[PDB]
């Protein structure tokens, strides 16, 4: 039994987390639980987006941050540093820049620190940005060469990518991202307001279809005439 | 803190009370359940003002429950305690890690390191009691005591008093 | 669109859903409304002879604390220990008895224009000068002058029952 | 609330208060008594249209 | 059209279970230590905006999936627009 | 350099990305070469 | 060669001194006494392996009291070679030096700060921390003592309520020791520090051996509009 109050899923906001988040959220046998000694839901620790990530890059200056798109290959110094945009192209799971000179063009890798810097000076603000926790059970410091940091790296990003009738009211009767099923609605911040069949069916209530289309409210100005 | 306070409330009637006279269970149902009831964010609601006019919504059939359920507004005393507010009242129980006294619905506990160098615990006087040079704090002991903390639970409130700052400590 | 000021009793943030405007259930503004001991006492002991009456249509302190023990026994329901704790110790630690001394209470403070809170524990804390008024209530500071706080807790006590 | 499927939804809905010990104003064939004679005392919010089950 | 025998089937007759979703953030990251009658969204600091809701288990596990997988699906109780 | 100017400490560095990067036929024909062009003055 | 030069390097040799070892200061200074260093050359200078290199170079990159710049060379008779150059980035490694200095006085102050706090609680089995306030909520019924909630066991009050004067004596050693970097850090911004870059650094080049394999010369490509992270100065 809980005291809290009993409501139902009205609206579906989905969103990105932030690291601060996922970091708030984790709690960490904390994963009988150890965190509430419970019945437990389950406590959180602590790939889908390449193309979107390099369409912002393409679309938005790689030095300032500063909106330009694609096709643009210079930064029109308005407030601007006027370098010459990169071709970005996607090379397994890095992107590579290229420079064409004023003769092979010059080139080279945008590190993922150097993409994440130019993002975070990019100006949903609340739900899903831009720049943006382990499961719980129930679901360079010395030395190291470049070459062994990227292949570290290399490998790391591969991992992550690979790892990425019972009843009186029964017997007597007898678009919203969820309804179109996920990455789109969370990075577009998408609001679904559960009015669709497959939005209530998913979160288990009753839909708005049917016996379902209305309320049945209670009236005291009968109760009254009938005694 | 006592304050006057306007609050809504969601009750819920089992069928069997679908008769002519459901608005008079209501209001039982709202004086047994809300009256002596603390709740985190609202504090010790105490009374219910204007008895004979709380506003009963239409009610709401649940869909597989079959109890209904009314939104209820009322007018009701509640106590909230705030940090940083100076209280007084009897201190009920005292301990080595400290006393507590009874303000209104509300439990205040004075810790060892809340107190003044010259209070010292004492197992001695029977009941148990702390003894300083000026005077003694015991059961029964009228206190004045600020409120240094507050931790509002959904359905609990326990405060953390303090006796230190000048003006304070016995009557 | 909503995701994530401690309160503070000194400082008068007394959080979101105590704040100095409310709205009431007509949607009319309304002032937020606190009570001293004296003030509160009464309100609490009125409510509940006009709950009495209406179940039935359908002085020193020790006499005053067993008929209003007896009140709130005959007039609630189960789960009362909270209001008995509470209606003894408004009894036994209120500063005005009858409605003519809170009438001039209220009246007396509501000229000052502080905040409701401020009042309120004015009403409630008994104190002798406005040194200690000001320690034990810091919100007075920088506020109401030493002067016009001495005067004003010197007629609270002149109206102090007994 | 505008100024002034129900009947299976409205039939079961009243099955499962008599059969939780309601009062009778006149489980299932209860429910349908009280329809025929209008003694179930339900208003039906159409989405909004709050409708009478006796009207 | 029959709602109410769908959600017993979906519900009922299956996973059905009970979660505790905090009023600021829609996340299922509550901890609610019942026996005390405790709940805390530590993130939020607060314990006194907590909603319990009926979903499926496989809802609850497709959304602490979709965490996992950095989306937030944040469950509302109340409509915004 | 900006936790640095937030804090009130004068900062001796700037963020990187401030930085900037930085005719008809002529009918005289046997002398066309010889005289230079003096455009201005 | 203006005495605003002197002042910062004799605040980057106390720092390196004082809040790093022994090696810390032999790798710093060689690219103080020289304003830019090669990997290999730097490991002549000093006689240490690759190995133990490794340590000393990332770390003082990780605090930016040192920069690094690659670039492509063409020996004569040689394959090309991608070398690497050391050199000090003034502007960046005395704003390292302010925030690290700043971050470790604001921790010694909140630490102090905090120790004055009332002392809490700790249950002695599962070792859970619980505060004053919270512990207040978990006392039994007969007000005796506080029970862990995860263990029903009686709590045992926290250390480090004598600990006050330690905390504050921890802090009066450190300001006392670092004054000279207060010292040195006002009169930088008295005056004003030009940026460096690898170009700039090798006007006060002092060539470390005679036949040092590597070019200590800069010929960027011509016509190269490619802009590289962290290369670029006002
Ligand atoms: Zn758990
Ligand atoms: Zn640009
Ligand atoms: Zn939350
Ligand atoms: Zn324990």
């Amino acid at each position: 039994y809980s005291s809290a109050p009993l409501r139902t899923v009205k609206e579906v906001q989905f969103g990105l987390f932030s690291p601060e988040e996922v970091r708030a959220i984790s709690v960490a046998p904390r994963l009988k639980c150890q965190t509430c000694q419970e019945e437990c839901p389950g406590h959180f620790g602590h790939v889908g987006f390449i193309a979107k990530i390099k369409k912002v890059c393409e679309c938005v200056c790689m030095h300032c941050g500063k909106l330009l798109c694609k096709t643009k290959m210079v930064c029109e110094t308005r407030g601007g540093c006027g370098n010459t945009q990169p071709t970005i192209r996607k090379d397994g799971l890095k992107l590579v820049g290229s420079w064409k000179k004023d003769d092979e063009p010059e080139l080279r890798v945008l590190s993922t620190e150097e993409i994440l810097n130019i993002f975070k000076h990019i100006s949903n603000e609340v739900f899903s940005r831009p720049e943006w926790p382990v499961p719980p059970p129930p679901v360079e410091h010395n030395g190291a060469p470049h070459h062994a940091i990227e292949e570290a790296e290399s490998l790391l990003q591969f991992h992550v990518a690979t790892y990425m009738p019972q009843s009186e009211e029964t017997r007597a009767e007898l678009t919203g991202a969820l309804m179109r099923c996920l990455f789109e609605a969370g990075a577009s911040a998408e609001l679904d307001d559960c009015r669709g069949v497959s939005e209530n069916v998913i979160l288990g209530q009753m839909a708005p279809i049917g016996t379902g289309a209305f309320d049945v409210m209670i009236d005291e100005e009968s109760l009254v005439k009938y005694m | 803190m006592f304050f006057i306070k306007d609050l809504s409330l969601n009750i819920t009637l089992h069928p069997s009370f679908f008769g002519p006279r459901m608005k008079q269970y209501l209001k039982t149902k709202l004086l047994e359940e809300v009256e002596g009831s603390c709740t985190g964010k609202f504090g010790y609601i105490l009374c219910v003002l204007d008895y004979d006019n709380i506003d009963i919504q239409r009610g709401r059939i649940l869909p597989t429950d079959g109890s209904a359920e009314f939104n209820v507004k009322y007018r009701a005393v509640v106590f909230k305690p705030f940090k940083g507010e100076v209280v007084d009242g009897t201190v009920v129980s005292c301990s080595q890690h400290g006393f507590e006294v009874q303000v209104g619905p509300m439990k205040v506990f004075v810790t060892k390191h809340l107190m003044p160098q010259d209070l010292t615990f004492n197992a001695g006087s029977n009941p148990p009691s702390y003894q300083s040079s000026e005077d003694v704090i015991t059961i029964k002991s009228r206190i004045r005591v600020k409120i240094e903390g507050c931790i509002s639970q959904v359905s609990s409130i326990h405060a953390i008093g303090s006796i230190k700052e000048d003006y304070l400590g016995a009557i | 669109r909503r995701l994530k000021e401690e309160e503070n009793a000194a400082t008068l943030q007394l959080g979101q859903e105590f704040q100095l405007k409310q709205i009431n259930h007509q949607g009319e503004e309304e002032e937020l409304i606190a009570l001293n001991l004296s003030e509160a006492r009464l309100v609490i002991k009125e409510a509940l002879v006009e709950r009495r009456r209406a179940f039935k249509r359908s002085e020193t302190r020790e006499k005053e604390l067993e008929s209003i023990d007896v009140l709130l026994e005959q007039t609630t329901g189960g789960n009362n220990k909270d209001l008995k704790n509470t209606m003894q110790y408004l009894t036994n630690f209120s500063r005005f008895r009858d409605q003519e001394t809170v009438g001039a209470v209220i009246q007396l403070l509501k000229s000052t224009g502080l905040h409701p809170f401020e009042v309120a524990q004015l009403g409630s804390l008994a104190c002798d000068t406005a040194d200690e008024a000001k320690t034990l209530i810091p919100s007075l500071n920088n506020k109401i002058s030493d002067d016009e706080l001495e005067r004003i807790l010197k007629e609270l006590s002149n109206l102090e029952t007994l | 609330a505008i100024p002034k499927y129900e009947r299976a939804r409205i039939l079961g809905t009243r099955a499962l208060q008599i059969s939780m010990n309601a009062p009778v104003f006149v489980p299932l064939r209860i429910a349908m008594k009280e329809l025929a004679e209008k003694k179930i005392p339900l208003v039906i919010r159409r989405y909004f249209e709050d409708w009478s089950v006796e009207e | 059209g029959a709602a109410s025998f769908l959600k017993e089937r979906l519900m009922e007759a299956s996973d059905a279970f009970r979660v505790h979703i905090c009023g600021i953030c829609g996340l299922m990251t509550v901890i609610a230590k019942l026996n005390h009658n405790q709940f805390e969204c530590k993130g939020c600091d607060n314990k006194i905006d907590i909603y319990q809701i009926h979903i499926p288990y496989a809802a609850k596990l497709l959304f602490q999936e979709l965490m996992a997988m950095n989306i937030t699906p944040r469950l509302y109780t109340d409509r915004s627009r | 350099p900006r936790k640095l100017q937030d804090l009130g400490l004068k900062p001796a560095s700037v963020d990187p990305a401030t930085i900037k990067r930085q005719k008809g036929k002529i009918t005289n024909t046997h002398m066309t070469g010889i005289l230079k062009d003096y455009s201005h003055r | 060669d203006r005495p605003i030069d002197d002042i910062v390097k004799n605040l980057l040799k106390f720092v390196v001194r004082g809040f790093y070892g022994g090696s810390f200061v032999l790798v710093l200074d060689a690219i103080l006494f020289h304003s830019v260093l090669a990997e290999d050359d730097l490991k002549q200078l000093l006689s240490i392996n690759k190995t133990e290199l490794g340590p000393l170079i990332a770390r003082l990159r990780s605090d930016r009291l040192i920069s690094i710049h690659k670039q492509r060379e063409y020996p004569p008779n040689s394959k090309s070679v991608e070398r690497v150059y050391y050199y000090v980035k003034y502007p960046h490694a005395i704003d390292a030096i302010k925030w690290k200095v700043h971050q470790v006085v604001q921790r010694l102050k909140d630490d102090l700060d905090k120790n004055s706090e009332p002392n809490g609680y700790m249950c002695p089995i599962c070792l859970t921390k619980y505060t004053q306030l919270e512990a207040v909520q978990l006392l039994n019924f007969d007000r005796t003592e506080f029970l862990c909630s995860l263990c029903d066991e009686p709590l045992v009050e926290d250390d480090s309520g004598k600990k006050n004067k330690e905390k504050q004596d921890k802090l009066n050693r450190l300001m006392d020791q670092i004054q000279p970097i207060i010292d040195s850090l006002k009169k930088i911004d008295d005056s004003r520090i030009e940026e460096n870059t690898f170009e700039i650094a090798l006007a006060r080049l002092i060539p470390p051996q005679n036949q040092s394999h590597a070019a200590y010369t800069y010929n960027p490509k011509k016509g190269s509009t490619m802009f590289r992270p962290g290369d670029s100065a006002p």
